[PDB]
């Protein structure tokens, strides 16, 4: 097992931007492809977002495509998240996850901890 | 024979979302092409006769357009029947042609499966051959990965998987893989194991028993 | 005519045409359209008149078959397919459609009937295929002599020539009385000067002379008015009435 | 009104021919024609050939010439399909399907459709599967939950039905799609999920039954610890 | 068609016709013949 952990996120007033970040340590990072997730309460895990190597833009979910951005720095083995005009959707609880696999093209995706966003 | 192709291949999108399909043909068909939606394995429905008109009875949500060696099939929301392929038949010329087919599945979020265990029973045992199963059910996304590790051993060559379609009361999966053995092999070892990693598992789980359980 | 569809000969589609401003130039523009003959009416004269009704056929022919296509003429389209009646007003257009409809030692879905128990009447469809009968030998089941299947293709194949190429063809079928009328060209329209010796144009009725407001009932089914001898006494304005 | 029904299930052994045909309803014969199209398993669709029985005349898919032939006949009112030299790759349903491009200038593109024919090929015989209940642990509980299945094996032709409790029980029953040996027979599995405090208290059966052979079979499940 | 002398396509046999009635109705349409055909116009046609 691996530690992942999140910072960033928590209360926000509607209609504003909120940052979020997630980092590790102690174990090389380029290997993995690293990925983001979502749970709304009483409800399952979602897919959001994901950045990779060749820094081709962002990559998306469905709903998250139109307000979400992604990106990522290997030197110092943090990975950024950008969210736009939050709105009581954003009540949820989220994940950070790693695309398990040495230099794998699919994904087998895989998180240490996760936080809140809540807007007020 | 002209050929088509279907891109893309899968999709996921949530019921009331607006989707579009595509396909690509070597040549230039002069819009002689139709479009079916199929459920897997069964009859086909026809849908659309001419490039952009449906055939009777079809509902307005179908739609389509295009020209020349492409065309687009699109749906101005993903309904309740959804979960189908769908195909652009060419019919430019005598020998019939039909796409790949576009799969589209219903936008579910990921989902943990329920991780169960299977020691074979006596009965078996008394052919003189065992086995052992383990099972993952109701989850997401398509694909989990299960393997063996008899002894603590990993096994390659001597176990079948089955996997269901998406279960459209949760839009979840499930998975099993059946391990084979013989009764010899069933007595020289000592312990059984099933390893699991999926989507929704923090780490992966282990599910095994031994000789006397 | 762009509609990708086109029907046999035989059971050949008809389109109404009605209440609508025509602009044929659309038509004989078009490079395809090779072949523009009429009878009773000129292709540079189409876009001044106007109709008081307009029919449209359509179907698929070889090249040379489109010979057959005028008023009493005589062949298999002429008298089993489709027959134009002898006093026809209209137009016959058609154009090669070997990139649509010609497929190799295919395209059996255009038909046609090489032989039928009687000769169609002017306009007359006929949607069944029924075996004729030999009439020597009892036939319910399919037989000899005459108990051949009436339909039979060209099989189109690209090998063809003209001769038996596809051809795409749109008949237009005119009665060139005057009004009432609905579908007629883009022509602009002019006040209406009374009192005065002015040439006028009523709806297609071309003419010189005065125009007055008229005292006599005309009930309002009636849109014309004529004296002795087929000339027009009076007409009712197309706008005002 | 026009309708299609098409024979039963035919299957034989490798490198012979085949048999298929679906009778024509409605309208008469010599109004009528007939195509034939394949669709095999974890693909899409495929087109065989044509016939109009009243012309004479009938095509075939550049795949399909030789292999296949197509008949018909006004006596009886139905197509005559039959594919020759078959593969254990052919194993798929065929289906025939009204033609269009017989009359009055419509086009080619099948409205009416059959109920589909299924042709297995494999070297096996008509025999029955063999059934085997299972036994989860106690540790393969879930939310107060435990699965439980029986396991369908060694059986050729298809089809195969598998229920609960001879269907008496819906809830939680799952299935799975069969799969094909190497020695010719198919195999089918399913599970149903009950609550652990249901299961010993209420009796839990699997059926198992063979059409093809018209055999029944069934058997008890119990977890154990 | 009844002479026969004709079991070989192979060197196969020609005759020339001038001269008389044409009846097809009776021609290539009698109990023994199995098949008739004519192309590009109908025997309907040819028998006037
Ligand atoms: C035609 O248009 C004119 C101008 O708008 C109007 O005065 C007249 O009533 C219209 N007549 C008809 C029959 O629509």
């Amino acid at each position: 097992q691996v530690q992942l952990q999140e910072s960033g996120g928590g209360l926000v007033q509607p209609g504003g931007s909120l940052r979020l970040s997630c980092a590790a340590s102690g174990r090389t990072i380029s290997r993995y492809a690293m990925s983001w997730f979502r749970q709304a309460p009483g409800k399952e895990r979602e897919f959001v977002a994901v950045a990779r190597r060749s820094g081709d833009g962002a990559f998306y979910a469905d709903s998250v495509q139109g307000r979400f951005t992604v990106s990522r720095d290997d030197a110092k083995n943090t990975v950024y998240l950008q969210m736009n005009s939050l709105k009581p959707e954003d009540t949820a609880v989220y994940y950070c996850a790693i695309d398990s696999d040495t230099f794998y093209s699919g994904s087998y995706d895989y998180w240490g901890q996760g936080t809140q966003v809540t807007v007020s | 024979d002209i050929q088509m192709t279907q891109s893309p291949s899968s999709l996921s999108a949530s019921v009331g979302d607006r989707v579009t399909i595509t396909c690509r043909a070597s040549q230039g068909i002069s819009s002689w092409l139709a479009w079916y939606q199929q459920k897997p394995g069964k009859a086909p429905k026809l849908l659309i006769y001419d490039a952009s008109n449906l055939e009777t009875g079809v509902p307005s949500r179908f739609s389509g357009s295009g020209s020349g060696t492409d065309f687009t099939f699109t749906i101005s929301s993903l309904q309740p029947e959804d979960i189908a392929t769908y195909y652009c038949q060419q019919y430019d010329n005598l020998p019939l042609t039909f796409g790949g087919g576009t799969k589209v599945e219903i936008k579910r979020t990921v989902a943990a499966p329920s991780v169960f265990i299977f020691p074979p029973s006596d009965e078996q045992l008394k052919s003189g051959t065992a086995s052992v199963v383990c099972l993952l059910n109701n989850f997401y996304p398509r694909e989990a990965k299960v393997q063996w590790k008899v002894d603590n051993a990993l096994q390659s060559g001597n176990s079948q998987e089955s996997v269901t379609e998406q279960d459209s009361k949760d839009s979840t999966y499930s998975l099993s893989s059946t391990l084979t053995l013989s009764k010899a092999d069933y007595e020289k070892h000592k312990v059984y194991a099933c390893e699991v990693t999926h989507q929704g598992l923090s780490s992966p789980v282990t599910k095994s028993f031994n000789r006397g359980e | 005519f762009n509609a990708t569809r086109f029907a046999s000969v035989y059971a050949w589609n008809r389109k109404r045409i009605s209440n609508c401003v025509a602009d044929y130039s659309v038509l004989y523009n078009l490079a395809p359209f090779f072949t523009f003959k009429c009878y009773g009416v000129s292709p540079t004269k189409l876009n001044d008149l106007c109709f008081t009704n307009v029919y449209a056929d359509s179907f698929v022919i070889r090249g040379d078959e489109v010979r057959q296509i005028a008023p009493g003429q005589t062949g298999n389209i002429a008298d089993y397919n489709y027959k134009l009646p002898d006093d026809f007003t209209g137009c016959v257009i058609a154009w090669n459609s070997n990139k649509l409809d010609s497929k190799v030692s295919g395209n059996y879905n255009y038909l046609y009937r090489l032989f039928r128990k009687s000769n169609l009447k002017p306009f007359e469809r006929d949607i069944s295929t029924e075996i004729y009968q030999a009439g020597n030998k009892p036939c319910n089941g399919v037989a000899g002599f005459n108990c051949y299947f009436p339909l039979r293709s060209y099989s189109f194949r690209p090998t063809y020539g003209v001769g038996h190429q596809p051809y795409r063809v749109v008949v237009l079928s005119f009665e060139l009385l005057h009004a009432p009328a609905t579908v007629c060209g883009p022509k602009k329209s002019t006040n209406l000067v009374k009192n005065k010796c002015v040439n006028f144009n009523f709806n297609g009725l071309k003419g010189t002379g005065v125009l007055t407001e008229s005292n006599k009932k005309f009930l309002p089914f009636q849109q014309f008015g004529r004296d002795i001898a087929d000339t027009t006494d009076a007409v009712r304005d197309p706008q005002t009435l | 009104q026009v309708q299609l029904v098409q024979s039963g299930a035919e299957v034989k052994k490798p490198g012979s021919s085949v048999k298929v045909s679906c009778k024509a309803s409605g309208g008469t014969f010599s109004s009528y024609a007939i195509s034939w199209v394949r669709q095999a398993p974890g693909q899409g669709l495929e087109w065989m050939g044509r016939i109009i029985p009243i012309f004479g005349t009938a095509n075939y898919a550049q795949k399909f010439q030789g292999r296949v032939t197509i008949t018909a006949d006004e006596s009886t009112s139905t197509a005559y399909m039959e594919l020759s030299s078959l593969r254990s790759e052919d194993t798929a349903v065929y289906y025939c399907a009204s033609l269009a491009s017989y009359s009055s200038g419509w086009e080619d593109v099948f409205d009416i459709w059959g109920q589909g024919t299924m042709v297995t090929v494999s070297s096996a015989s008509t025999k029955g599967p063999s059934v085997f209940p299972l036994a989860p642990s106690s540790k393969s509980t879930s939310g107060g939950t435990a699965a439980l299945g029986c396991l369908v094996k060694d059986y050729f032709p298809e089809p195969v039905t598998v229920s609960w409790n001879s269907g008496a029980l819906t809830s939680g029953v799952h299935t799975f799609p069969a799969v094909l040996q190497s020695s010719g027979l198919y195999s089918l599995s399913s599970v149903v999920t009950v609550p652990s405090s249901s299961l010993g208290t209420q009796t839990y059966i699997c059926n198992v039954n063979h059409k093809p052979s018209n055999t029944k079979v069934d058997k008890k499940v119990e977890p154990k610890s």
